């Protein structure tokens, strides 16, 4: 039955090109409000506390 | 006792507020002895100067004639021991119109008089110092208070100001020493009545210390805005009305504007000395509050910084795709559904570059970058060396402040320093172990937030600078100084590369490519230079948003808020200001913001710190600013001051663009947050500085009068003594021979400095005494003497030399000139015994013996520095790094290197930094010689370097004043010294060192002109033809003529480096394994840039290698360092130019000391017991050919690279008859698109590419020629021309015919595609002396010389007459002699017919010439010049000693005219072109008649000859040539089809017998056009014609009988 | 050849898809909602 | 063919373990940006 | 039966599940940048 795995090979390689665009949805997303991240830092006193580290 | 008065010279900046301090409420008790010490009118302590203006000294206070006298014999010696003759004269009368000016005289004994008062208080016991007499004025010195009396008025001051005004008087004699002597020897005249009326004249302007420092402030800008003005009148300056010069004094501005008028280049120089001109105190009422008010201000809203901070991350991610897909060839990921351009979802896929698609920023947006790589935290060792000094953790602010002046402005003690509170040095604080762990180091970091005690920044005053307000720099703690050093190592690394605005800036070699860029596009003015300084270029950031892109840059790294910590960072550092007794007020342990003292969270983070991050900002904002308005950028930027080039657009002529780009730029960079004002930029081809150096129109200026007059740090790990300032001025002199200031006016100035420092350090005992003084200098620091500018060559030649021939030439000198005997000299210098070999050799060093010279003083720093981390460091860290300590393992490792014979240093240089402890001993390395780790190692071991000081200066009178002799030197002197030096190592080390030895240039090369060099004496000669006339105006301006896994790779590149020698020893594969092994590494068994100031001399005059006899020849490569000599020529002519002479004749080197010249022993060392550390934590040919011709074929495809990155002499060894094959094969293998092979096919027929030169520099000499089986086919079959056409012809062909390539197509190597590209050039370099070829083939020409058959007689048929380069054979087959003489107004190609003839000896009429003999070499393949015609004779020869050509009038010469008309009835040749004159009279040379030969390769061109077999090939190759140019796409083919149509009529002649165009993808040729798409374009025939005419039809093509049937 | 289970896990690669059509439905709507913030800062 | 089979399941059951978090993780981001209006 | 067509998507649907981890860290990291904008605005 070589077809019925093709069709859904078909269907991974849609499925991947569809995660090629969720990978570029998400940075888009980061930018706008990557920059409101920076924008109000004006520094009175610095009262900034970054809570969840991340793996290297 | 306690250690008074501790710095002989003053670092920290300067301030006025503690004298005030001191004035009113004082409390200490030195301080109320000051002001029992003053007067009743005390001037303020910024209008010191006008009481320094007063302080007059009695005349002549000093007899200094017996140092004038000494300094002109110690002058005389070194230029004699040079071997330069006409450079005595002017360096003494220099130094005797400095020392004979009753101005300069007077300044000078007053630096006597203070160095004087400071060596009798500096590193003294005794507090305060009693009434000293400085001339007429009164000095009294108590604890740190210093009181100057001029009878009733009076200043007082710290100790700090006086070192101030010490320094001042120093640098103001060191700026009048270097002014008489640079004006001397520089083409404009004296300085010296400039800086003469300038001292009087800042000390007789009536103003307050503001408006006269402010105009020491403008000093450089308003300079620079007169030289903008003057320069440029279509542009007018910027800087001219903003500042108070022009009216405040007007006698100063006339001064000023008269230098302008005579040279700008005199102005900008005179104006860019900083301390000559009296200290400011930086400015405590207003500049220090302009600053720091700067630093937190907000000019722009944050919405425009928002949307212009995405459009300019659009530019930053082009430019980082740009980078990545010109390196890699894979494109960055795409957006896709929601909102992008679908071309470009396509050019991802297909990888294709699109131009359009940089010009938005809206897609930009969408696509976003891949992570590429990691970030690696662990940074090399050589960079995080010196520069910045640390804070150990927000504690040593509090200590850096006067408790005095805080307790007088505040009222409060500031609970006095707390403590040492930790190491000032970055390097001490992190080797100590608290900060040890990088990764731990910059997980703050990767939190996204610092800690607490990290976040301080302490500005540092940057004393030696022209801004008296100036820029406050950063000090910041060690965390943040480990970050700075790890990102900016991990943008240069990947990133910049990566990016096209730094790429270039990264690149040495494409840093030097942009300069040249730069250089050209200033000075032409067509597409000019611009240049954006940014006065607030720190402070102009902000803490919300810097503009940023550090955002994509973390993930780009892999990194988590690493860099996003960046810009938050300027919320968290704490500024305070470290003006030197400055208080700021300390509120809880943390300072409290004033404005003018402190600022606390300030909006940037640092004057600085930080620059290649915001490099990139501000780079990215300014070439999206400048994409906007569609003009070509570039950028050399890395901090402050940053350029622009400016290129030509296509939208407005380029001053209708020069003016809208600046208005844009003003527009745009004024939106970004950095509010630029009309003066910070201007439209004009005038002026940078980049890298700390300054530049006028691209041309370095000379920092003579800014360098020299700098007072070094000096005193690193060091007792301030004679040896240490003699040392430091030694590097500083070198240090200015590398920044583009003469070193001999560094040399006469050192001489100078040297003679003053020795006045201020010995009796007069020493002094009366002029010939002892003569012999102190030129001993060297090698065998017992001071050092000096005169003993080092390493000031003269590069790095890496060996001076003790130089030395001991020194001596000779010495000997022979003045009146010291040989026993004088044996006890100045004191030899000693110097037994045994025990310790560390001294191998590529400066080669100092077994004895250690007893004027360098001993310090350990490898005992007491080892102890102290050893008792304090209780946590090992470093330690527990070394099982072992490192000095006893490295000695054993060098015993048992005491056993081999070879004793290779570079071999063991490697072998020995594979090992962990060569890590180690380079960390010790890196303590012995910085300038942060000594203002932490200074503090340690008080009142013992006194007591050394003041030991090593009765050491060294009683040296000095030593009788009789020492130490015998009496047999080494006399002759040459190569058996002296290789026996004063046998007797040091006790056995026989070879490898170290480098036989030295003063003694083995003698300059000469050519009149004065002999030929039979002085064989071998290195000579420097220049192509103009050189004047001190030549320095300045260019001419034509141009210029860890790495260990792991260097040692296999020694691992087949040693496969040359043929020599199998085990011990030496067994010790290299264990070396493997000792890596880590998986495969066990693996398959003139000079010295930078005599560069732009060098770009005048020429190189070359003419040392034929017996040293070029051989295998083994006699010792010559080639790059050393021609440095050596390069000063030689700088120091005739600076004398007053002119270069107009080529001058070369001799050939004196004929032992020194050392062939190499080919032989492998062996190590005879294993070593104890084990770490702790087919045929090379056929591969290396083919590698070879692929990388030829990959170089010349990235062309359209670099290939001299080999030993030249290895592949001239190597056979290539297997290189030319996988040459073809790349070619073939590609399969190139058609307008891809258009530009190849246009490129190689001009000479262009480093490619073709490299393989034109390799194929002058060619055994490999003759052996290739395709080439004795290929010269058979193709025209060969010269050694471009042909190699051309050849490289080209697997492109445009297929035809040879099918005769070999079978073959090829399998283990050829197992072979990495790091391999090959080792394979290249692994078979030089396995087989050298020396058979070198004589293929010889038409020798004539008697009766017999015609084979041809051709010579040069394509280029010139034929019969022309017949006689050349002709006249000296009649002679009989087989010595001649040639003049370079002959052909080169023409002489090659003359020097194939065997067995001559051709001694030119060269003028020594390199070039012209290099030219008819390079026209050569087969060999018959490099053998026959032997240079050293001929390369010293400017006229006519023997029978001579060239030469339009000469006695006895013959001469060669060109004959219009004779019937000439000879069977040898048709025809004579040119009658020869033999010694003027003209001789009928038709009797020499040819003969059989042996077998030809060059001049006499086998296709055109008797063979016609593959002629008949080489018919359809080009009707291969014509079938496939056609085809190719975006070329016009008018040279290519013009070579096509010089065979096809070659071609027409054998035949028995003009439309270019495609029909149906076919190419069809013939005169009359088939269709309307076609586009319209000797005796040696005669032999080339043969029988039996139709075999050439047979197997021919039928659009080649069209083609050749007219019409 | 097991081709019963061929047909389980492509209706299983079908829901996977299912599930990235609503997570790209939600990204579109914060998306846009993240796009109507930056004019108003 | 048992084994890739089964984990081929394995693999395509833990994927689809990991978008429903993920899709939790974007409905709770979509309650985070929602207060950027209360906010600005 | 096509043992190595099973493993090619075998190993694909490995890979696209660590594209999903790197989405779920990489938007953690922008829950992180956005837990501070409370505060600041
Ligand atoms: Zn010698």
């Amino acid at each position: 039955h070589s077809d019925s795995i093709r069709i859904l090979g078909e269907n991974i390689k849609i499925l991947d090109r569809s995660m090629k665009t969720m990978m570029e949805t998400m940075k888009l997303m980061m930018e706008k409000v990557d920059l409101l991240y920076a924008s109000t830092a004006v520094g009175t006193s610095a009262p900034m506390l970054p809570s969840h580290p991340a793996p290297p | 006792a306690g250690i008074n008065r501790t710095d002989q010279s003053l670092k920290n900046p300067l301030l006025g507020t503690e004298v005030s301090f001191c004035l009113k409420s004082s409390s200490l008790p030195h301080h109320v002895r000051a002001l029992g010490q003053i007067k009743a009118r005390n001037l303020a302590s910024c209008d010191y100067y006008l009481l320094f203006r007063q302080v007059v000294l009695p005349p002549e206070v000093y007899p200094i004639g017996v140092l004038i006298r000494a300094a002109e014999a110690i002058l005389t010696v070194i230029v004699s021991a040079w071997k330069l003759e006409h450079m005595t004269k002017t360096l003494y009368s220099s130094v005797r119109y400095a020392l004979t000016n009753p101005r300069v005289r007077a300044q000078l004994e007053l630096h006597i008089a203070y160095q004087r008062i400071v060596g009798q208080v500096s590193y003294s016991r005794e507090a305060d110092i009693g009434p000293k007499r400085l001339g007429n004025m009164s000095l009294q010195f108590v604890q740190s208070l210093v009181i100057a009396t001029i009878d009733t008025t009076s200043c007082l001051m710290t100790y700090n100001h006086f070192l101030a005004a010490a320094d001042t008087a120093k640098s103001r004699c060191h700026l009048l020493i270097a002014s008489v002597v640079q004006g001397a020897l520089w083409e404009q005249g004296s300085f010296l009545d400039h800086i003469i009326n300038l001292i009087d004249t800042i000390d007789s302007i009536n103003l307050p210390h503001d408006d006269y420092f402010t105009i020491i402030k403008s000093i450089s800008p308003y300079s620079q805005g007169l030289v903008m003005g003057r320069h440029n009148v279509s542009v007018s300056s910027d800087f001219a009305s903003v500042f108070t010069i022009p009216e405040s004094c007007p006698q100063l501005d006339s001064l000023l504007k008269k230098l302008l008028q005579l040279d700008p280049v005199l102005l900008l120089m005179v104006s860019s000395v900083q301390k000559s001109w009296y200290f400011p105190e930086i400015r405590m009422v207003d500049g220090s509050r302009e600053q720091l008010h700067k630093m937190r201000v907000e000019l722009e809203t944050p919405q425009a910084l928002l949307s212009y901070g995405h459009t300019l991350l659009s530019i930053f991610r082009a430019e980082f795709i740009k980078g990545y897909v010109s390196k890699n060839a894979k494109w960055p990921p795409v957006h896709l559904l929601p909102g992008c351009d679908k071309s470009i979802k396509n050019a991802r896929e297909l990888g294709r570059w699109s131009p359009a698609f940089d010009r938005r920023w809206q897609l930009f947006a969408k696509v976003v970058i891949l992570r590429i790589a990691d970030l690696d935290m662990d940074p090399d060792f050589n960079d995080i060396v010196s520069d910045k000094a640390i804070i150990s953790s927000r504690r040593d602010w509090v200590f850096e402040y006067n408790a005095a002046a805080f307790w007088k402005k505040y009222g409060e003690r500031l609970e006095r320093p707390p403590a040492r509170s930790g190491p000032s040095r970055l390097v001490n604080a992190l080797i100590d172990g608290r900060l040890d762990n990088i990764p731990a180091l910059l997980e703050p970091f990767y939190r996204g937030a610092v800690e607490f005690e990290d976040r301080l920044t302490v500005l540092v005053p940057k004393e030696k600078e022209l801004k008296v307000k100036g820029r406050f720099f950063s000090k910041q703690t060690l965390a943040i100084r480990i970050y700075q050093v790890v990102a900016e190592a991990a943008l240069k690394n990947e990133v910049m590369p990566y990016l096209k605005t730094h790429s270039m800036t990264m690149s040495s070699t494409a840093l030097t490519h942009l300069l040249n860029r730069l250089s050209h596009t200033i000075t032409k003015g067509d597409s000019f230079v611009i240049n954006l300084d940014y006065s607030s270029w720190c402070n102009g950031f902000r803490p919300e948003l810097q503009a940023p892109i550090c955002r994509q840059l973390d993930q780009m790294f892999n990194c988590g808020y690493f860099f996003r910590t960046g810009c938050t960072l300027p919320c968290f550092t704490t500024f305070i200001i470290q003006d030197r007794f400055n208080p700021p007020y300390s509120f809880r342990g943390e300072p409290v913001e004033d404005g003018v003292t402190c600022a606390v969270g300030t909006k940037t983070m640092g004057e600085g710190m930080r620059q290649k991050l915001w490099t990139i900002l501000t780079s990215c904002w300014e070439i999206i600013a400048l994409r906007e308005i569609n003009v070509t950028f570039n950028i050399l930027g890395q901090g402050d001051n940053q350029t622009i080039i400016i290129h030509k657009s296509a939208s407005q002529n380029n001053q209708l663009l020069a003016e809208r780009a600046l208005g844009a730029l003003y527009k745009h960079a004024r939106l970004a947050g950095h509010n630029l004002k009309v003066e910070e930029c201007w439209v004009s081809d005038c002026l940078y500085e980049y890298g700390k150096k300054l530049f006028f129109r691209g041309v370095p200026v000379p920092g003579c009068l800014k360098q020299l007059s700098r007072v070094t740090d000096s005193t690193g790990e060091l007792f301030p003594n004679l040896y240490s300032k003699l040392a430091c001025l030694t590097s500083s002199c070198l240090s200015a021979a590398m920044a583009d200031t003469s070193p001999w006016v560094a040399l006469a100035t050192g001489v100078c400095l040297y003679l003053i420092e020795l006045y201020v350090e010995l009796p007069p005992a020493i002094m009366q005494d002029e010939s002892l003084l003569t012999t102190l200098c030129l001993v060297g620091p090698s065998i017992g003497g001071l050092p000096t500018p005169a003993t080092l060559p390493s000031v003269f030649f590069r790095g890496m030399s060996d001076p003790l021939p130089f030395q001991l030439a020194l001596l000779q000198t010495l000997i022979k000139t003045t009146g010291v005997t040989c026993s004088l000299v044996n006890r100045v210098v004191k030899l000693r015994i110097a037994p045994y070999p025990d310790w560390l050799s001294l191998v590529t060093d400066p080669t100092s013996l077994n004895i250690a010279q007893v004027y360098r003083p001993e310090r350990q720093i490898r005992r007491w520095i080892e102890e102290a981390i050893a008792t304090s460091s209780h946590s090992s860290r470093i330690a527990t790094f070394f099982q072992q300590p490192l000095t006893e393992m490295a000695q054993l490792l060098a015993r048992d290197l005491s056993t081999m014979m070879p004793l290779r240093p570079r071999d063991m240089s490697a072998l020995f930094a594979l090992s962990n402890v060569a890590y180690g001993l380079s960390i010790i390395d890196l303590f012995q010689k910085s300038s942060t780790v000594v203002s932490a190692s200074q503090a340690v071991h008080i009142e013992d370097v006194a007591l050394e000081s003041v030991r090593y200066k009765e050491s060294i009178i009683q040296g000095l004043l030593d009788t009789t002799e020492g130490y015998n030197m009496q047999p080494y002197l006399e002759g040459c010294t190569y058996l002296a030096a290789k026996q004063l190592r046998r007797l040091t080390w006790g056995r026989d060192l070879v490898g170290v030895t480098m036989p030295f240039v003063a003694e083995q090369f003698h300059p000469h002109s050519s009149v004065g060099a002999k030929a039979e004496l002085y064989l071998d000669a290195i000579i420097y033809c220049p192509q103009e006339t050189l004047r001190s105006h030549h320095l300045t301006t260019r001419g034509d003529q141009p210029l860890a896994a790495n260990l792991v790779k260097d040692t296999l590149v020694l691992h087949q480096w040693y496969k040359v020698r043929k020599v199998t020893d085990p011990h030496l594969n067994t010790l290299m394994a264990r070396f493997l092994l000792e890596k880590g590494y998986t495969s066990d068994a693996r398959p003139q840039g000079l010295t930078g100031y005599v560069n732009i001399l060098s770009t005048w005059l020429r190189f070359s290698s003419d040392y034929l006899h017996s040293f070029s020849k051989s295998s083994d490569d006699y010792t010559i360092h080639f790059q050393h000599v021609f440095t050596y020529g390069c000063l030689y002519a700088d120091s005739v130019i600076r004398s007053g002479g002119v270069i107009s004749t080529p001058y070369l080197l001799s050939a004196s000391c004929k032992t020194c010249f050392e062939k190499i022993d080919s032989e492998e060392f062996v190590l005879a017991c294993e070593p104890q550390y084990r770490g702790a934590e087919f045929d090379p040919c056929v591969s290396a050919s083919y590698c070879l011709g692929i990388l030829i074929g990959k170089s010349f495809l990235v062309d359209i690279a670099n290939l001299e990155r080999f030993s030249i002499s290895d592949m001239q060894k190597l056979p290539w008859s297997i290189v030319i094959r996988s040459l073809w094969r790349f070619l073939i293998g590609a399969r190139l698109l058609q307008f891809e092979k258009a530009g190849l096919i246009r490129m190689l027929y001009a000479a262009t590419g480093p490619t073709f030169s490299f393989l034109m520099k390799v194929f002058q000499d060619s055994a490999l020629l003759m052996d290739c089986a395709p080439l004795d086919r290929l010269s058979p079959r193709i025209n060969f021309h010269s050694r471009g056409d042909l190699v051309a012809k050849l490289v080209l062909l697997p492109f445009i015919n297929p035809g040879i390539v099918e005769i070999e197509v079978s073959g090829i190597n399998s283990k050829y595609h197992a072979v990495s590209e790091a391999n090959m050039d080792l394979y290249i370099a692994a078979a030089k002396s396995v087989g050298v070829k020396p058979t070198q083939f004589v293929e010889e020409t038409n020798d004539f010389t008697a009766r017999g058959h015609h084979h041809g007689c051709y010579s040069l048929s394509w280029s010139k007459s034929r019969n022309q380069s017949q006689v050349l054979k002709m006249v000296v087959r009649k002679l009989k002699l087989c010595v001649l003489y040639i003049y370079p107004t002959v052909d080169p190609a023409v002489a090659l017919d003359l020097c194939h003839l065997p067995a001559l000896t051709i001694i030119l009429v060269l003028g020594g010439d390199p070039a012209y003999y290099e030219r008819l070499l390079e026209m050569d393949l087969c060999g018959a010049v490099s053998s026959r015609v032997d240079i050293p004779h001929s390369l010293a020869a400017r006229t006519h000693k023997g029978f001579t050509i060239g030469p339009d009038t000469g006695p006895g010469v013959i001469r060669l005219d060109k004959l219009e008309s004779v019937c000439y009835a000879h069977p040898c040749l048709e025809e004579l072109e040119f009658n020869a004159y033999l010694d003027s009279e003209l001789v009928d040379i038709s009797d020499m008649c040819c003969l059989p030969l042996a077998t030809p390769c060059k001049a006499l061109f086998r296709p055109i000859y008797r063979s016609l077999q593959s002629f008949r090939l080489a018919l359809m190759d080009n009707y291969s040539f014509v079938m496939d140019l056609i085809l190719i796409r975006g070329l016009d083919i008018r040279p290519h089809l013009e070579e096509f149509d010089e065979l096809l009529v070659v071609g027409q002649h054998i035949l028995g017998q003009y439309y270019v165009g495609v029909v149906g993808k076919r190419p069809v040729l013939a005169r009359h056009p088939w269709s309307a798409d076609l586009k319209r374009i000797p005796s040696a025939a005669r032999l080339r014609d043969e029988d039996c005419q139709g075999s050439l039809l047979v197997g021919l093509p039928a659009g080649l009988t069209q083609l050749l049937i007219i019409d």
